[PDB]
RNA sequence: GAGCAAACCGGAUUAGAUACCCGGGUAGUCCACGCCCUAAACGAUGCGCGCUAGGUCUCUGGGUCUCCUGGGGGCCGAAGCUAA
RNA sequence: CCGCGGUAAUACGGAGGGCGCGAGCGUUACCCGGAUUCACUGGGCGUAAAGGGCGUGUAGGCGGCCUGGGGCGUCCCAUGUGAA
């Protein structure tokens, strides 16, 4: 070109469409290891979205009982917080799956004294 | 007449031998509103001595910002005769006056010395170089000497 | 409308090219930039129009396929 | 580089240095008409046609202040030969100092040149 | 206060600089440049006027680290109400008087701005006005009130400033005799 | 809105009259004295406040502090329309000012509920510009606070007359009429 | 193709020694012709021009030659610059 | 963002208290911004990333002093257009 093109900013989530929420299906319930000093086993999931037709890795909050998020759940991911990443404890986690709404499969934990569950 | 505010005071720590100490700067700035003002820097191991030592030292070596000043010959009401555009080092500022209600719209650094200044309304623009210290500020300082009218 | 270039070619019939050149301010930068475009011109005599000569265009009803102007007029 | 630019740098440079007089330069008509405003407008005590070895130069006279950096703290070029620099008579731009122009009226100041109500190319900016 | 016959101590002094050129009458022989007392004294004019103006209650800091004038710039200093500054000067004293204490100087007498160049532009900064004997080896530009002589030699030296003083105290209205330096020769 | 209207007018610690009413704010400190805050205090805390007076959406906030804002002088006051411009000049606004309404909500239902005439068309929209030489009369079916009014000053930018109850918007008031 | 010396062949040292030390030694190092084209190819600082105190040593030219003036190589340093 | 939680956590959950200002509030997705990060405004290249190993020279970019013609750039005025 005539000068050099710089990579540009890239949008955080790209739950395509700009959207609020995307909604995909669970390939694996893996539990992945935090960075840095923490340790802990972080339960993720990979999902594969309908929209992007992306395939993802998203975070599962809450205490949860195990949790109830199986093989292949129904999942809403809300790229929840401003990335929905958790970078400070796990890279490559995008989004977190939404089970406040406690839409789809993914249920709430019950009982939750705390307030977070907001 | 003088109006006296004080830009700001840190408390700049130093290290000597197993011991730090610090002393209290204090900038001042000293005007008349009617074409004269000046500023001081002053230190002194207490707040208020410095603040106290700024004010005479601003007092001497003043200087005559063209912006207004009381009921005479009228320099612009809180605002500034024309733009100036000064590079002092990488870093350019750009001056350029505003209407009344416009507000001193512009980086801390020049702001605070436009404000000092006495200046009240102005638009302007940092460009280049933006180190506060290595030349923003004295690109100010000398785009407001370079204004005439 | 009407405008002024020189006659390139005489050899087609009826028709001459006639390459107008002109400048102009550009919308976006401003700056002058100078294009030339040849356009085709009626020549009913063709005896009307030799090269060389520097003619007047002037925008008319199509002739015939890329073709919207007749001579006007020689310049010289 | 550029016979104007020389000029401004070359006062620059010896105000920093605090000469009372300087070859600003050799004369151009052009670089005359510039130190006239230069004078007007009082950031130089005045020029003087002087001749150094047969070649006509312009003696800039540097007038300073007692109170700190010279009475022409600023003087910077603005249109430069790699890229020039037109402003219409609406953004002559304005600053606590004066800027330069050249029109076809002939260089003015800021204030002279809105009066005139015409634009040009900005020479430099002084204050 | 006066003396055009000045002509026996001051004139002109041996080494240069281009700046310093209009305050050179001439060259004599052993290449030493010689300074036009006719301008120096018209420098004197301009300069002493000056001081008369300041002595009504302004203070003047004079400023000589230099060997040939240290003894002196004591004795005329102490001459006058007015402080010196004969050992060293202490880097900031003026830029950063707050920390020493005292009230900036209304005006700096300094003998060899040259060698005292980090005194002169502490004052530049502050805007403080400069008056200097100064000889062909400094920059002219630099100071406001010039007196063009001999910055080295006591029998020089001793002679502006002890005269400089004379006029501090005349313009105080002090009616002094004559200086007690001139023994230190 | 339509929210719990009393803990913001605490709080802003701003006099606010969401009602006419009371400053000291709600909790942990409502004697405290806490005084002034920074720019940066001040500036989100500005804006929340200056838009909860009015009770108005931050849609329409917005447009009104853009022109504003573009507008030379001062932003503040321009913006503020004592009458001066915008802010003050809502119909919902005036009535308030003129004494028909206690409250600004109160004036709000009125111009809504119809219980307001200006020119004697009725308009019951609360975001309509009142403009200057306009009238701002109580529907004739209703008629109640004037009284107790009767004592009560006007901006002098506006002024009314309570046996008719009318009112006009004589100019733009300016900040300081504020 | 004298000397030197990757690889290599030996000696020693070492826990081991595929190394450092010692004895040998081929390519190579030299010449020509052609090819390769790299480097801490370094001032780690692209080229030109103008402007901004001086001091000191030095190489080379001119001068009225105990110093001035022109070109080059160093050191110290004004103003200034620099995160230092 | 830096990070917080492995038995004293102002960083997790609740509570009390506090600060700011819910007919909505918050999340997800996507676009512009911040990003002068495809630095013009408004950055840099001795040692931080960054001078090409050096030259010769093509295209191209740039060009001392004075006068006269032209008026292409440049500036001004009027006018047309710049829909809703």
């Amino acid at each position: 070109n005539y000068k050099k093109r710089l990579l540009g900013t890239a949008f955080k989530s790209s739950p395509f469409g700009g959207s609020s929420h995307a909604k995909g299906i669970v390939l694996e319930k893996l539990g992945i290891e935090s960075k840095q000093p923490n340790s802990a086993i972080r339960k993720c999931v990979r999902v594969q979205l309908i929209k992007n037709g992306k395939k993802v890795t998203a975070f599962v909050p809450n205490d949860g009982c195990l949790n109830f998020v199986d093989e292949n759940d129904e999942v809403l991911l809300a790229g929840f917080g401003r990335k929905g990443k958790a970078k400070g404890d796990i890279p490559g986690v995008r989004f977190k799956v939404v089970k406040v709404s406690g839409v789809s499969l993914l249920a709430l934990w019950k009982e939750k004294k705390e307030k977070p569950r907001s | 007449g003088l109006q006296d505010e004080v830009m700001n005071i840190k408390p700049v720590q130093k290290q000597t031998r197993a011991g730090q100490r610090t002393r209290f700067k204090a900038v001042v700035v000293v005007g008349d509103s009617n074409g004269h003002v000046g500023l001081g820097i002053k230190t002194a191991k207490e707040v208020a001595g410095a603040i106290r030592a700024g004010i005479i030292i601003a007092k001497l070596s003043v200087i005559p910002i063209r912006r207004g000043y009381w009921g005479t010959n009228l320099g612009q009401p809180h605002s500034l005769a024309t733009k100036t555009t000064g590079k002092c080092g990488s870093v350019t500022v750009r001056l350029i006056p505003a209407p009344r209600g416009s507000g001193i719209v512009a980086s801390p650094a020049v702001k605070k010395l436009l404000q000092l200044a006495g200046v009240e309304d102005v638009y302007t623009q940092s460009n280049g170089k933006t180190r506060t210290l290595e030349n923003t500020l004295k690109a100010a300082f000398v785009a407001i000497g370079n204004t005439y009218g | 409308k009407i405008l002024t270039g020189t006659v390139v070619s005489t050899k087609m019939h009826r028709t001459i090219v006639i390459r107008r050149a002109y400048l102009h301010y550009i919308p976006k930068y401003n700056r002058y930039e100078k294009r030339h475009k040849n356009v085709p011109v009626h020549v009913s005599p063709a005896f009307r129009v030799q090269v060389g000569d520097i003619v007047t265009v002037g925008q008319c009803r199509p002739i015939s396929k890329t073709v919207r102007f007749n001579v006007v007029k020689v310049s010289a | 580089s550029s016979v104007l630019a020389d000029a401004l740098n070359a006062i620059n440079n010896a105000e920093k240095t605090g000469k009372r007089q300087v070859l600003i330069r050799p004369s151009s008509k052009v670089i005359i008409k510039f130190l006239q405003v230069m004078q007007k407008h009082g950031y130089i005590g005045e020029f003087e046609y002087i001749d150094d070895h047969r070649s006509g130069k312009i003696v800039v006279q540097l007038n300073g202040r007692l109170n700190k950096c010279g009475v022409i703290s600023p003087r910077f070029n603005v249109k430069i030969g790699d890229i020039e620099k037109w402003t219409a008579n609406l953004l002559p731009a304005r600053q606590f100092g004066y800027v330069i122009l050249t029109t076809s009226a002939g260089i003015m100041d800021h204030e002279e040149a809105r009066r005139k109500h015409v634009s040009g190319k900005i020479l430099g900016f002084v204050y | 206060a006066q003396l055009l016959l000045a002509a026996n101590t001051h004139l002109g002094a041996r080494n240069v600089q281009v700046h310093q050129e209009p305050y050179v009458f001439n060259a004599r022989p052993d290449g030493v440049h010689v300074i036009n007392v006719g301008k120096t004294w018209e420098k004197l004019v301009l300069a002493a006027r000056i001081i008369a103006a300041i002595p009504n209650p302004e203070d003047v800091v004079a400023i000589s680290s230099r060997t040939f004038g240290q003894r002196a710039v004591l004795k005329f200093a102490a001459h006058t109400g007015a402080t010196p500054i004969a050992g060293r000067f202490t880097p900031g004293s003026f830029t950063n008087y707050i920390t020493r204490s005292f009230k900036e100087p209304r005006l700096v007498i300094v003998t060899d701005p040259r060698s005292d160049a980090q005194a002169i532009k502490e004052a530049s900064y502050v805007n403080i006005p400069v008056i200097a004997l100064t000889d062909l080896d400094s920059p002219s530009e630099f100071v406001d009130v010039a007196i063009p002589c001999n910055n080295r030699g006591k029998h020089s030296i001793g002679l502006i400033w002890y005269l400089l003083a004379r006029e501090v105290l005349r313009l105080r209205g002090a009616l002094v005799d004559r200086t007690q330096p001139w023994s230190i020769m | 809105y339509e929210s719990s209207r009393l803990d913001a007018e605490l709080k802003l610690a701003g006099e606010f009259g969401l009602k006419n009413k009371k400053e000291i704010y709600r909790i942990s400190f409502q004697l405290s004295k806490i005084r002034r805050a920074a720019r940066d205090l001040l500036t989100r805390d500005e804006k929340d406040p200056k838009r909860l007076f009015e009770g108005n959406a931050l849609i329409r906030r917005l447009v009104r502090v853009g022109v504003l804002s573009e507008d030379k002088k001062k932003l503040d006051y321009v913006l503020a329309l004592k009458v001066e411009d915008f802010l003050e000049r809502r119909l919902q606004t005036q009535v308030y000012k003129l004494g028909l309404a206690k409250s600004v909500h109160h004036a709000r239902v009125l111009i809504t509920q119809r219980h307001i005439a200006v020119g004697k068309q009725i308009v019951n929209i609360p975001s309509f510009m009142v403009r200057l030489d306009s009238e701002k009369h109580i529907d004739f079916a209703p008629t109640s606070p004037f009284g107790g009014a009767r004592p009560g000053r006007v901006a002098r930018r506006n002024a009314a007359r309570k046996a008719e109850a009318s009112g006009e918007a004589a100019d733009e008031a300016d900040e300081a009429d504020e």
